[PDB]
Formats: C-alpha cells, sequence, structure tokens
C-alpha cells in the first residue's frame, strides 16, 4: 500500500507532462526518501528525472519500496485532468494500479481517476557522476528563445565560456547563429570555475527546454568540457525536474 | 588472434618523476585544480607510494591532503604528458600498425601477424618495455591474450612494470574464477546488481535467460558478457577513426544506363551503412570512374542525418546529375559518406 | 563592408515578406543614398523596386560607393521572425557574409554567406490616384478571396474595383467625394489584374501610410507605397492579356 498527498496539484501535472518529453510511458518509484522517476530516450542521449523528497508531501506512506508503470493510455488519462486550479492530489494504490483524487481547495469538491498499472520493484536512480565547471541561472523564456534560434539554424549547438560570458553557437555550412549571455544580460547568476565548451543535439536541448514548462522558478544550467549538460528547475511546492544531455564528442 | 596491450604505469605522476627524479620513491600526487575555492579539485593520478595510503584518482585534493599532508602535490600539466604519450604511441606503431590508442596511457596492438605464439609475444613485450624505458624512461605494463578484454585483465593483474600472458587454458579458468566486477567495461553499477542476482562470475551469465540479461542489464552489455563467457569475443583492433566511409564497385560493363547502374550503386550503399553503423552521415557523394579512368563525383549535405532510404533516393539523383553533366560511360560506381553525427549515451558518465 | 541599424524593424520585416511573395532571391544594392532591391517574379507579371533611403536607418555606414549583397528571401525572412519585443536590428556585411544582429535583453546574430544573384532591370499612366494605404488594404483584403481577377476602372475621376468569381461578386467605389480617395485624375480607363499579386502587397500597410495607384488600358498597374522620408516600395503588375 502506497499513499501520498501532494499539496500542489498544478505542479504534479507539470512533472508528469515534463517527463513525457522523453517517454510515452512513465515509471513512478516510491522509496523511503520520496518519489522519483527516471527515464532516458532510446539512444540514451537525454534523461529526465523527477525527484520529490517526502518532506514536501503533505502525507507519504509506503510499506515496501515499489514501482508503478503507467502506460501511454494511463499517462493520457492523468494529463486529461490537468488543471491550474488550487488543488490537492491523493494518490493511493489499488489492486490493479492507482487511484488519484484531485481536491479543489477553494470550494471544494473532488474528482477521481482509476489507473490500470503494473507494479513493483524500485530500480536505483542513476545520474551522470560528473564535475560541472560552469553554472548559470536563467529562466524558461530565455532558454526558449535560444532553443528556437539554434533549432532554426543547426542540428547541433555548442556552448562555451568566453571571458565572463556564455557563448552559444549553431550552424550549417555558411549559415550560423551566435549568442552571448552574461550576468544581468540576461543571466540571473553565472559561475565559471574553469573555461569549458561542449556540443549537444539542438533537438534534445529543445526537448529539455519544453520540459521546463509550468515551473516558475529560475532554471539552472550546468555544463563542463565535453561533459553532459544538466538542466534543473525546482517546483514552487518542492522537488526538482532535472534533464541531462550527453555531449557530442 | 594475439592482442598485446600496453598500459603506462601511474602515467602523469611517473612523468613528473622523470622530470624531477628527486621525487622517485616519495608520494607524488598530480591534481586537477578547479573550481571555486582553495584546493578545489580532484586527484588526477598518484604514484604507488601515494596509493598505499589510499590517495588515488578522483578523490578531492582536500581529502588527499588530509591523508598525506607532506606528499608532493603537482598541478596537471597535460601538454607534457601528451607529448610523452604521443612519442610512445609512435614507438608502439613501429611494432604494429595495427594499434588502437584507447586513451593517453593505453594502447592495444594486434600482433597476430608479427609473432607465432605467446612465448614470442612475451619476448616482444619485453623488447617493447625495454624500448620505452630507453627512449622515455617510462615503465609500462604489458598484457597479452586472445582478445582486448583479456589482454587488459592480464595487464591489471601484472601492474606496475609487469608483463603477463593469459593463454587459452587460463582464459577458460578466469571465465569461471574471475569476479565479474573485474571484467573491463562492467562498472560497479551493472556488476553490483549481479552480485545480489547470484551472478558473481563471468560463467554465471550462461545460466541466466538471454532476455533476463536485458536485463539490469541492457542489450549491448548482454551481448558483450555472453560472448566473453562463451569465449567467442574478438576483437578487433580499431585503428584511426575514419572521416569518410563508403564503397566503390566495378561493374561488369561500361554503361550510362541508370537501370543497369542502380543495382551496383545500391549494393555500395548497403556495404556502406553496415560500416557506418551508429554513425549518421550528413553528406553523401556518388563517385563514378569513367571508361577512360577519369573520376567524376557529386555530393549533397543534409543538415539532419542521411538514413539508408535517403541515401538510396539521393544517390540516384546525384548519379543522374553525373550522367547529365558528363557524356562518358562509367565503369565503377560508388558512394562515400562523411560529416558524421556521433551520439554517445549518458552511459559513459555513470559508471563504475 | 556596411552597417545599418533599422529604426522600424517591423516595417522592415513586412517589406521583405512582400518582396518574398515575388522573389526567391534578390540583391540589396547598398550606396550612401540607402538600400535598393529590385526584381521581376518568375511569371514576369510583377516588377518591384524598393528604395530605403539612408535616413530610414540609424548609423548607416558604407565603405564602398556600391555594395551588392545577394540573399535568399526565405532565409532572411526566417531570421527576421526571430526578432524579440525590445530588440534593435542591425544589418551588416563584409566580403563574405550578411549578418543580422538583434540587440535587446541579450545579443544574438545570424549570419548568411553571400550568394550570387543575377542583377535585374526592365512610362506614364492615363489615370493616377492617391489614397491611404490602410484604405487600399482593407478593400483588397475583402475582395481577394472572391475571385482570381481584380477589375479596375475609372469614370469621371471615380475609381472602381470589381471582382466576379465563381460564386460571388463585389464592386467597391473609391472617390474623393466619399471617404476613400485623396486625389484622382485622368481618362476613363479599364484594365484587369491577377488578384493574388495585388493581394500580396497589402502587407505594405505595416510600412506605409499613403500610396499612389496608377493604371490605364492594357498597361501595368503601378502601386507606389510611400515610405518615411524619400522612401518607396513600387510594384508594377502587368495587365491581364
Amino acid at each position: 500500500m502506497v499513499k501520498i498527498v501532494y499539496p500542489n496539484a498544478k505542479d504534479f501535472f507539470s512533472f508528469i507532462n515534463s517527463i513525457t518529453n522523453v517517454t510515452d510511458s512513465i515509471i513512478l518509484n516510491f522509496t523511503e526518501d520520496g518519489i522519483f522517476s527516471r527515464h532516458l530516450t532510446e539512444d540514451k542521449v537525454l534523461m529526465a528525472i523527477m525527484r520529490i523528497p517526502k518532506d514536501v508531501l503533505s502525507e507519504y506512506s509506503i510499506d515496501s519500496p515499489t514501482s508503478v508503470k503507467l502506460d501511454v493510455s494511463s499517462v493520457k488519462k492523468i494529463l486529461s485532468k490537468a488543471s491550474s486550479k488550487k488543488a490537492t492530489i491523493e494518490l493511493t494504490e489499488t489492486d490493479s494500479g492507482l487511484k488519484i483524487i484531485i481536491r479543489d481547495e477553494k470550494s471544494g469538491a473532488k474528482s477521481t481517476i482509476y489507473i490500470k498499472a503494473e507494479k513493483g520493484q524500485v530500480e536505483q536512480l542513476t545520474e551522470p557522476k560528473v564535475n560541472l565547471a560552469v553554472n548559470f541561472t536563467t529562466d524558461e523564456s530565455v532558454l526558449n528563445v535560444i532553443a528556437a534560434d539554434v533549432t532554426l539554424v543547426g542540428e547541433e549547438m555548442r556552448i562555451s565560456t568566453e571571458e565572463d560570458k556564455i557563448k552559444i553557437e549553431a550552424g550549417e555550412e555558411g549559415k550560423r547563429y551566435v549568442a552571448f549571455l552574461m550576468k544581468d544580460k540576461p543571466l540571473k547568476e553565472l559561475s565559471i570555475d574553469t573555461s569549458a565548451s561542449s556540443s549537444y543535439s539542438a533537438e534534445m536541448f529543445k526537448d529539455a527546454v519544453k520540459g521546463l514548462r509550468g515551473f516558475s522558478a529560475p532554471t539552472m544550467v550546468s555544463f563542463g568540457e565535453n561533459l553532459p549538460m544538466k538542466i534543473d528547475v525546482e517546483a514552487v511546492s518542492g522537488g526538482h525536474m532535472i534533464f541531462w544531455i550527453a555531449p557530442r564528442l | 588472434m594475439i592482442v598485446l596491450f600496453v598500459d603506462f604505469d601511474y602515467f602523469y605522476a611517473q612523468v613528473e618523476e622523470v622530470l624531477n627524479p628527486s621525487l622517485k620513491g616519495k608520494p607524488v600526487v598530480v591534481c586537477v585544480f578547479s573550481g571555486r575555492f582553495e584546493d578545489s579539485g580532484a586527484v588526477a593520478t598518484a604514484n604507488y607510494e601515494a596509493r598505499k595510503f589510499g590517495v588515488k584518482a578522483g578523490i578531492p585534493i582536500v581529502e588527499a591532503k588530509k591523508i598525506l599532508p607532506n606528499a608532493v602535490y603537482l598541478p596537471m600539466r597535460k601538454e607534457v604528458y601528451q607529448q610523452v604519450s604521443s612519442r610512445i604511441m609512435n614507438l608502439l606503431r613501429e611494432y604494429s600498425e595495427k594499434i588502437e590508442i584507447a586513451s593517453i596511457d593505453e594502447a592495444y596492438l594486434d600482433i597476430s601477424d608479427k609473432v607465432r605464439d605467446y612465448r614470442e609475444a612475451y619476448n616482444l613485450g619485453l623488447e617493447i618495455k625495454n624500448k620505452i624505458l630507453e627512449k622515455e624512461k617510462i615503465t609500462v605494463t604489458v598484457g597479452i591474450s586472445k582478445n582486448k578484454v583479456f589482454a587488459k585483465i592480464a595487464a591489471d593483474m601484472a601492474k606496475p612494470n609487469g608483463i603477463k600472458v593469459i593463454d587459452d587454458e587460463e582464459v577458460k579458468r578466469l571465465i569461471r574464477e574471475l569476479d565479474i566486477a573485474d571484467v573491463p567495461g562492467i562498472g560497479n553499477i551493472t556488476a553490483e546488481k549481479l552480485k545480489k542476482l547470484g551472478i558473481n562470475k563471468l560463467v554465471d551469465t550462461l545460466s541466466i535467460e538471454f532476455d533476463k540479461l536485458k536485463g539490469m542489464i541492457g542489450e549491448a552489455k548482454a551481448k558483450y558478457l555472453i560472448s566473453l563467457a562463451r569465449d567467442e569475443y574478438n576483437e578487433p583492433i580499431r585503428t584511426r577513426v575514419r572521416k569518410s566511409i563508403g564503397r566503390i564497385v566495378t561493374m561488369k560493363r561500361n554503361s550510362r544506363n541508370l537501370e543497369e547502374i542502380k543495382p551496383y550503386l545500391f549494393r555500395a550503399i548497403e556495404e556502406s551503412y553496415y560500416k557506418l553503423d551508429k554513425r549518421i552521415p550528413k553528406a553523401i557523394h556518388v563517385v563514378a570512374v569513367t571508361e577512360d579512368l577519369d573520376i567524376v563525383s557529386r555530393g549533397r549535405t543534409f543538415p539532419h542525418g542521411i538514413s539508408k532510404e535517403t541515401a538510396y533516393s539521393e544517390s540516384v539523383k546525384l548519379l543522374q546529375k553525373i550522367l547529365e553533366e558528363d557524356e562518358r560511360k562509367i565503369r565503377r560506381i560508388g558512394v562515400r559518406f562523411s560529416k558524421f553525427i556521433e551520439a554517445i549515451g549518458l552511459d559513459k558518465f555513470f559508471d563504475t | 563592408m556596411m552597417k545599418a541599424k533599422v529604426i522600424d524593424a517591423v516595417s522592415f520585416s513586412y517589406i521583405l515578406r512582400t518582396v518574398g511573395d515575388f522573389l526567391s532571391e534578390a540583391n540589396f544594392i547598398v550606396t550612401k543614398e540607402g538600400i535598393r532591391v529590385s526584381g521581376i517574379d518568375p511569371s514576369r507579371v510583377v516588377f518591384l523596386d524598393i528604395f530605403l533611403p539612408s535616413s530610414y536607418f540609424e548609423g548607416f555606414e558604407v565603405s564602398q560607393e556600391k555594395e551588392i549583397i545577394g540573399f535568399k528571401l526565405e532565409d532572411v525572412n526566417d531570421i527576421l521572425k526571430r526578432v524579440l519585443k525590445d530588440d534593435t536590428l542591425i544589418l551588416s556585411s563584409n566580403e563574405s557574409k550578411l549578418t543580422l544582429t538583434f540587440d535587446g535583453e541579450f545579443t544574438r546574430s545570424f549570419e548568411l554567406p553571400l550568394i550570387q544573384v543575377e542583377s535585374t532591370q526592365p512610362l506614364e499612366f492615363p489615370f493616377k490616384a492617391q489614397l491611404l494605404t490602410i484604405t487600399f488594404a482593407d478593400i483588397i483584403d475583402e475582395l481577394s478571396d472572391l475571385g482570381e481577377v481584380l477589375n479596375i476602372h475609372s469614370k469621371e475621376n471615380k475609381l472602381y474595383f470589381e471582382v466576379i468569381g465563381d460564386l460571388s461578386t463585389a464592386k467597391v467605389e473609391l472617390s474623393t467625394d466619399n471617404g476613400t480617395l485623396l486625389e484622382a485624375s485622368g481618362a476613363d480607363v479599364s484594365s484587369s489584374y491577377g488578384m493574388e499579386y495585388v493581394a500580396n502587397t497589402t502587407k505594405m500597410r505595416r510600412a506605409s501610410d499613403s500610396m499612389e495607384l496608377y493604371f490605364g488600358s492594357q498597361i501595368p498597374l503601378k502601386l507606389r507605397f510611400k515610405l518615411p522620408q524619400e522612401g518607396y516600395g513600387d510594384f508594377y503588375i502587368a495587365p491581364r492579356a
């Protein structure tokens, strides 16, 4: 028996939808520390991770650590109920899968979905174990500009440090794009430990950026010399959505 | 096949000892100083004197310094290690051409065509060790076996300044007797599940369902471990990474007939994609050799990849262009691919 | 080498979208006077001729008495769609590339290698009218989906637009006497034009407050969209056979 109460239904839907940028089917893992989901694309270049520490849930109870697989149709059922209204979500296990109750906070009713879902056995959360030399903070609007620009111009993007700015480049034969980001134009924060550059799939970058939707918090991007890029946003109600993108070598 | 693997011993730190021989026999710790603060970074490499005390690659410099406060800490001087390594790789090329340079301190030689048997391979390994000591003052460990993985295990078992052969009889023994975590490529992340799956040995993977191996798991790792345990893993030594890949084929007769040329061009394509494998090319050129032995080619670039289907349809268009632009008969037809997109999985950053 | 900051990037982008309905590629002809773009469409029905005078820009600089910059309309127009709310647009070139830079909340440039575009060249009209460009655009936007042919006639210094399509019809009277024409004079003259070509130019309302319409029998329709300063976008549209 797994029983969870999320204080912010809006964020719950944002997490589910964000993971969907990488898979059609979602596995939720219920552990002693909270909830997580971890999915990679078939080529393993892009990973989505949702981490929700139990200390940000209103209520959290498991017997044994357990996974629940939501197939394509179950993901669609859940997202068909997505709403911006202030609400609570109660998630409980049933014999055949899950029950999800959404409780409107301001008057005031509640609605239910029943999800048929395979159970069981938590697989460990494995991320790149990597030291990332460059970090910067920005928001989804800026990253969406970048993603649309790169994707218009090339299949691959390169990000590097140049003095006290971030440089983003993309191009195909003559036809190129270059942007410079710095502290306060437009970056909220910028930490360059050591100089670094890496190249990434522009499509995978764009997919990660789509996965920031619905979250208001600032987004942190980290990268290193020929290392994976990490993109991390903390939900208002707690917990993180993280994407990792493998470099082109 | 006979693979001779060379692993340079504690390389970065050994180079610092060559440069300053008054360091030899004391702990030497080469570090990558990052990062935001005093002593931010990680040990790159430690000599064996330092390793004794548990100072080793990847530990933070601060933790190394607590353990060995009086050891010699040096910043990484990559240019110097790289110059030394390039020279040694160049020496090794003189033993076999025929060499896969796997990293700055690791090379695999296929010497199947150089020696008769393992006893000759062993003596060739001693000459190589003597050569590298004479030219660069660097000690290395040599591992000799039937494939790259067992050559590397042999060097793991012999380092530092060692040389070891693992012959056919010992290969059979180690499949049974060797901890699976000690198999090259299998990090603690894959191997530490199988420890709790009742798979403690390479052989233990022959008693698990092939599908059950993909797994915990993953298909490519499954076909790897299974063909090792099956003693069917070979090789081969990958020499330099090509910038273009393709195939040209001779036709039975000179022709300008698209319908007669097409089957030859399609088979070139077929042979080519097999070699590209995971590489997605952005450019394709069709190459024709004319009856009078001139070369005529035409190509096109596609910013996103070229799939085999795209290559089929685009190659016909480029052949049509050749035929429109040159009056001559062609005798050979071929295709080359270039400008590769090569994705590496987030894999290669988990291990270990 | 040249450089020009565009004072109205939106007007600039609508001009180039209009050009692009007719031309696949063109040359910016750049002199100290400003920037000219001319060409004939593939069907040879339409000749256009745009002049943006140096005053249309800020910090207009030139290294050369004449610099010819070949470009693909679609590539430039794709890039111009990337402009943000607070961006300044700066056009620049050297021997090898045209660059479009957006300077705003941060800086972003797009470069295009120059391409070789063959240069291009090709009279008075019995009737001439002047009107607001918004008035023309409103009237045409309405008529353009009713048929493939715009019929234009004048009678006693009144102008008439008529369309008879497969299903529906329209007739608009434009004259000084009503709200719609500024000045008009000439002979009673009638001609017809391909509606799609004329409909394409209604985008010029985003760069132009007033215009000149000229036509006569079995002669071109000239539309001069007057731009700020001495600037214009001329479109000449051949009469139907």
